[PDB]
């Protein structure tokens, strides 16, 4: 019960989901072949979260991986933990997006979503509860963000009550790896903030920082990255496999850190992160893994949270620790930067225990934030789009796909919408 | 011929029961099984069956599967009886809404139906002893369906509840505030009386007198098993002034809507601080009227006691107690209300309370619990009210719970009965 | 049936108590711990407990955490109450008003806790012995704060406290002067009898009598321990002619304001030098009025006496007695003041003293403490007083003081309180 | 309880920073690796003072390592016990000071500050009961007169209730390391009169001195005399860590040793200090002590005692030793000199007493001392200033930097001010 059904989309999203798998795969025993074989019986009790069965103990992931281009999955299959997949699964065309959100939503993906839903469907229908769908994309592409979108249309009209959960990619202030970006982002923003109830944000940048400056990692590639994305994603979906003091199920999130219904944009963090020659030199207690959790430097989103205030925060334990220290620890938090908290909210954590942590680490932890200062993004991606918009920087390549100058408006003016609804809710009452 | 029937909803109060079977086990000698290896005592909890095992007299039910499945995993797998634990598909997500109105309702007449089952197979029904959670989702929600159908179906049948009050500071949940009032809201006049514990308090027990910098949820569990075990002792084992269940009621709820009482253990003692104690029956019947050993965070002396029900256990000799009743009554620190000269109920037991194995508790010779009805109870509730106020001024997750079957209108009735609740406490305050 | 709560505050009193505790188990056959091998003696001093264990009377009281930590490492670890050793986070720093104040704050509330839980358990209370320095820092501030408690929650009961006076020439920090007025001027009011020792000269009798010319503070210690034990050994063991706690009030204390007894033992000699005296009643008498024996560096013969307390012990017959006091009466160089023609008070016990193993008092068959108020003190005072104005002319340390709670028009109130306290010995040395 | 955070500054106090941690760590037993191989068990007790406990039994100093260039905390970490150091302490940075007191204070350092009190503070946080902080530092060059009174007052603004005490190399009288000494001085003496509460005077001249009368020493480096400074930093911080007969706060000496506010600066010493063909010539007992530790030939700062009077004295003395010699033998300086010390205070001692010798000593003891005739030295300083500053001798590189005429006017008349205060409280009263 509690099935979560992977959907993979466009090459960040495959790049990060295969990785994915692999981490998942390592907590739950799962060899490259598909067999089980792990140690403790607790991680095939509720394997079934993540993972169909088959003769001779074969574990299928409940994963759907689509791509326009066929090359990314190409390259997944090849790569290690490529064959565990089940190949029907693999929904790709041949002509690809050009990084164009209307090529990949209206005109290519168009054609090709009615085949994806056709596998999502009898993903979904082999369940015995489903609970929710998880997509890895990125919303400065063409792919992910146009084809993500429309997946995500397609599903929540399917399947109104199932939490949908997004783990995007997110454009980077500092610099870009596409030219169209906002024009991508901001189209992409317009279908998340209406068909989706959690979305993780996450930029590369921050997480160059947290390789730079807490791992201290001189050459890191891609693949180290997506470890990090993998590491939260995972946490978020530890009490729905293993047993725990105080479980958190994807809704029990949601509830908790979704005050309003369009201010549910998440940053996410990871703890412990340490370098290989500092790891001799640290505790590795509850004390100080809530003192990184809430640093700015260990959150792998761009925006500092100390420009803005937190509407909610989570905090999901793993790992055998005292509840006392966890409970104290939050509290101790609360009330020294009871300036960074918004004041109409009484509490401002939510706390999840599980028993067993990630393989190699005693303890980890992972932290959620749901902040105001988010809208630092948004609002940064609107000057980059006005900018562009207010001399037809490039509309001939998505009008002429099918898109209208009514469409842009439209989608500049949501966004604005939610950086003010941001900033409303920062101020106290009255 | 007594008998209790157990509840024990949610994780809170699922993880509670674990603590509490595995002392009635202990008790009683069984061996973590339905087996007594070669006696009216465990009859009051346990059932008897011809093969010789003993069926605990509990529903174990949660809407979500794992802390329910990891009882059919552990070593009380083969205790229970496989449908008393029952498993619902989805939890309730921190929602008073799912609990009571979407999910609930496909449990409840199931979970009712072996109440049913349990009720008609006792030779004399006593009471109900219901575990649950007041943070919120099933313990706030499913609670409040289940203790109505109660109220229905069996009527002027006791109905006692244990309830984790959240903590005045600590916090798990973000969203307790709504699903602590909307349960009490449903709960205030199907209750009898409600026995309240905090996280935060006894927290600080075990770390102020139990030397422990680590304490665990199990550690908390143990120490309320015992209380349920006082309460329940005169039941299970002989004494020299027994109490009944059915007894609490009129003892401890002056008016009707005032059945919260607070809790209180006394010789909560490290083993290796025990060697320098007497512990004798005046210094742990003082102990309880101390705000350092208090079970929930709330002040005694910010208001006025107006019940109290103390439960000794072991070696107590009855003219200490009334020796150590009086000498407290002297004492003009300790302020009963005026209405209430007649303000003490004492309960004494023969048996010893039994130290679990790998606990901390010293094996200690005598033991009291006090049942405390305070006035000073109602600054918690205003202080858990004006969380609500804030909250709910903005409408911070009501989207949430208006989705999933509730309505608005059930904000505004909730908060309105504990203003008059509240209202009510401070009556009973005051005389003339 | 009778008792002593003993607080013993900072690190001269905390290291006295080792010294007394160590003294009052040998008394009392305890084996280091609260086990006596296979008695109303020891009820004193020592509580019971079932087990076995006698557990000391006493409050070990430190801000710093050095001290009483020994003692948790050390042979009377398993001794103590592990709640009875109470240690703060940061020392007095010596300074008065830290321990008054600002730590004192912290740690008080605490103490007075346990003498709270130590005073009900006793079947009758019969009054406090403190030990302190007078120096500063704890034994300045914090005795303060907490006599004035005891003052209010237990009134009309003995408070009597053991004080290291400081020395006239030797001294081990620059600040005493202020600390031991603004102790004395918060005490005075609040105490019944302080009886006063000077390391100075202890260290000239271990030196003079005693045949060491190494004096340590476990040296020192030790012979104040004997004196407490001969002060208390009438309630611990039976004797011809008894003297209570309550008793030295009335007969060493003749006006509210003057209650600072002096001390002396007399058979302070070495094991080899024993073997050619004869120790007899009248030399060990005689030997208390000479100025070469006295614990406090002031010479009886610069004032007057007003009143004496001699508590023998051993093997001693009232007739000796009554003779030995009678020729000292004759005496014109000890001269009494003319308002008190009855000046002596006279307490004989059974009792020996007992020689700590390892130490180096004789194993002397006979003992006398005598405790004399004389007016040659109010030399001392003056000496004190003039060290005070030096520094506070040029307001030496004060901002150290100012900045932690304490205020400037503490110096004038406090230093005016002594010069009033100077004049009433000159007024009580003179008649007609 | 009762912890100590240590903070390095500059070559000089990086350079005596790694002795003082050599002399720490053998005392507690600690090896170069962070194990502990220690044989008594009291050695362990209160390790918490100076270092924060790791898995595996590995103690990590609560030390903080910064200068402005990377050379210096290079050879730390490479020379003996530099491994033990946390690296995450080692906050420096590329462009040094060039030993003028603007650029690391102003210039260089201010930019740096921000980054090492982020140090601080996660060292600070992590104590049970917080005592104070010690700087190891030079008053004659940049890093450590700038940046180092920088930090202290950040420090004493942002923890105003410890105490805050400085171990300061002094410029030397007959002798220069540098020709700006007296502008480096003028400037840090304005910031350390205001903002420590016990700064520990102490001249390279007066060491040689030691080493060429006392120890017969022929080739006296650098580390030989880091030790006789990592010996009186010792002894000052006993009580703290070992038991003994009568303890003696950090504090405790403060309220004992300063009078009033600004007269807190001391000359320490040591003893025994012998050579080692004159070893089996001494008796080695508290009478011979006491009598070298007053000798002005004794003294690690160049002030001759005789010159003034002394008003405050401290004499912590370690190992087991006899009262009543200590009490004896200070009354006896204190009568035999008492021309030497100010009469309007009765008592110029204050003694403390130590069970635990060092290594290799049964006895020792440290002389710390505040006399009225330290003015010299300030004084002396104030002549060479005023002779620079009266014709602009090298004001371009100061003012260059940010810093105005009137700042070095101010500090020349603070400097004045303390010189003549000295000289008020040596007389006698009225
Ligand atoms: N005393 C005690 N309280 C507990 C324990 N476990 C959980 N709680 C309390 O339960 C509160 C939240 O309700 P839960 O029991 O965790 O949630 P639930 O009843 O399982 O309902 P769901 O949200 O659907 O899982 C927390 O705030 C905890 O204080 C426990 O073992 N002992
Ligand atoms: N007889 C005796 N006197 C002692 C002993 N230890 C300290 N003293 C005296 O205590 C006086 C100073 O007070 P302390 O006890 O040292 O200081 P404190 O009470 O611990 O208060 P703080 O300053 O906060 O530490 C000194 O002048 C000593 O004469 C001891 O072991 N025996
Ligand atoms: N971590 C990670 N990020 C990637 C990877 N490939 C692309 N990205 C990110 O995805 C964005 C580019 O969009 P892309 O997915 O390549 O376009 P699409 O193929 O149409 O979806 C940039 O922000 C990249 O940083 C990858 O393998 N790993
Ligand atoms: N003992 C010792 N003293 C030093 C060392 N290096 C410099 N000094 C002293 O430091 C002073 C010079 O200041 P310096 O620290 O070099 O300038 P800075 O680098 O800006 O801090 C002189 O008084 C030197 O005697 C060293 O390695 N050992
Ligand atoms: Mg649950
Ligand atoms: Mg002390």
């Amino acid at each position: 019960m509690r099935e979560i059904v992977h959907l993979q989309a466009g090459q960040c999203g495959n790049q990060i989901g295969a990785k994915f798998w692999e981490v998942i795969s390592d907590e739950h025993g799962i060899d490259p072949t598909g067999a089980y074989h792990g140690d403790s019986d607790l991680q095939l009790e509720r394997i079934n979260v993540y993972y169909n069965e088959a003769t001779g103990g074969k574990y299928v992931p409940r994963a759907v991986l689509v791509d326009l281009e066929p090359g990314t999955m190409d390259s997944v299959r090849s790569g290690p933990f490529g064959q565990i997949f089940r190949p029907d699964n693999f929904v790709f065309g041949q002509s690809g997006a050009g990084n164009n959100w209307a090529k990949g939503h209206y005109t290519e993906g168009a054609e090709l979503v009615d085949s994806v839903l056709d596998v999502v469907r009898k993903e979904a229908e082999s369940c015995d509860c489903l609970q929710g769908f998880q997509l890895t994309h990125s919303l400065g592409g063409g792919t992910g963000s146009g084809m993500g979108t429309l997946l995500i249309s397609k599903i929540r009209e399917e399947y109104p009550d199932r939490i949908m959960n997004t783990f995007s990619v997110v454009p980077s202030p500092k610099v870009s790896d596409t030219v169209v970006e906002p024009y991508n982002a901001t189209l992409s923003v317009h279908q998340l903030v209406e068909n989706t109830d959690e979305t993780y944000c996450i930029d590369n940048e921050a997480l160059y920082d947290i390789c730079f400056r807490t791992l201290k990692l001189t050459t890191p590639t891609y693949g180290d990255l997506n470890h990090l994305v993998s590491a939260t994603m995972s946490g978020v979906t530890t009490c729905l496999r293993f047993p725990g003091q105080l479980n958190a199920d994807l809704r029990k999130l949601a509830v908790n850190m979704v005050p309003f219904p369009r201010l549910h944009f998440f940053m996410p963090g990871f703890a412990p992160l340490t370098s290989r020659g500092s790891q001799q030199y640290r505790a590795l207690t509850v004390p100080e893994l809530t003192q990184q959790m809430f640093d700015a430097k260990n959150m792998m989103a761009a925006c500092d949270p100390r420009h803005g205030r937190y509407l909610t925060v989570a905090a999901i334990f793993r790992g055998r620790m005292s509840m006392k220290e966890v409970d104290e620890q939050m509290l101790n938090v609360q009330n020294k930067n009871s300036s960074y908290f918004v004041e109409w909210i009484p509490n401002n954590v939510k706390t999840a225990v599980c028993d067993i942590p990630p393989r190699g680490l005693k303890m980890s932890a992972t932290f959620i934030g749901n902040s105001t200062a988010i809208q630092e993004l948004f609002k940064r991606i609107s000057e980059q789009f006005t900018a562009m918009f207010r001399r037809k920087a490039f509309l001939h390549w998505y009008t002429g796909e099918g898109m209208d100058e009514m469409e842009f408006t439209e989608a500049e003016s949501n966004m604005n919408d939610l950086v003010s609804e941001y900033q409303q809710y920062q101020d106290a009452t009255a | 011929m007594r008998e209790c029937i157990s509840v024990h909803i949610g994780q809170a109060g699922v993880q509670m029961g674990n603590a509490c079977w595995e002392l009635y086990c202990l008790e009683h000698g069984i061996q973590q099984d339905g087996i007594i290896p070669d006696d009216s005592s465990f009859g009051t909890f346990f059932s008897e069956t011809g093969s010789g095992k003993h069926v605990p007299r509990a529903v174990f039910v949660d809407l979500e599967q794992t802390v329910i499945g990891e009882i059919r995993t552990g070593h009380y797998r083969s205790l229970f009886h496989p449908e008393q634990l029952i498993t619902g598909k989805e939890d309730a997500a921190n929602n008073y809404a799912r609990g009571h109105y979407t999910i609930g309702k496909e449990i409840v007449d199931s979970v009712l139906d072996r109440v049913r089952k349990m009720a008609d197979q006792c030779s004399g029904l006593q009471g109900f002893l219901i575990f649950h959670s007041f943070g919120g989702g099933t313990g706030s929600g499913f609670t409040s369906l289940l203790m109505e159908r109660l109220s229905v179906d069996y009527g002027k049948k006791s109905k006692l509840e244990f309830s984790v009050y959240p903590a005045p500071q600590i916090s798990t949940a973000v969203v307790e505030p709504y699903n602590s009032i909307l349960t009490t809201h449903t709960t205030l006049e199907h209750s009898d009386c409600a026995f309240m514990v905090d996280n935060e308090a006894i927290y600080d027990i075990c770390n102020r007198n139990l030397d422990i910098e680590r304490p665990t949820y199990t550690n908390l569990n143990r120490l309320i098993g015992q209380i349920v075990s006082s309460i329940t002792a005169s039941l299970r084992f002989d004494g020299a002034l027994n109490v009944d269940l059915t007894e609490f009621q009129t003892n401890l709820v002056p008016y009707p809507r005032i059945h919260f009482p607070l809790v209180t253990y006394s010789p909560i003692i490290s083993a290796e601080k025990a060697y320098h104690e007497q512990l004798s029956v005046p210094e742990i019947t003082n102990a309880c009227f101390e705000y350092s050993n208090q079970m929930v965070k709330c002040d005694p002396r910010r208001g006025k006691y107006m019940a109290c029900c103390l439960l000794y256990r072991g070696d107590v000799v009855p003219k200490d107690v009334n020796a150590a009743i009086a000498t407290i009554k002297t004492r003009k620190s300790i302020q009963f209300v005026d209405w209430c000269p007649t303000g003490f109920k004492v309960g004494i037991n023969y048996q010893p309370p039994t130290a679990v194995p790998g606990g901390d508790l010293a094996k200690v010779q005598r033991a009291v619990c006090m049942l405390s009805n305070t006035t000073a109870i109602a600054e918690a509730w205003a202080r858990l009210d004006h969380k609500f106020d804030l909250m709910y001024s903005k409408r911070a997750f009501v989207h949430w719970y208006v989705g999933e079957g509730m309505e608005e209108g059930e904000f505004s009735e909730a908060r309105e009965d504990m203003a008059a609740l509240e209202k009510d406490y401070e009556e009973v305050g005051t005389e003339s």
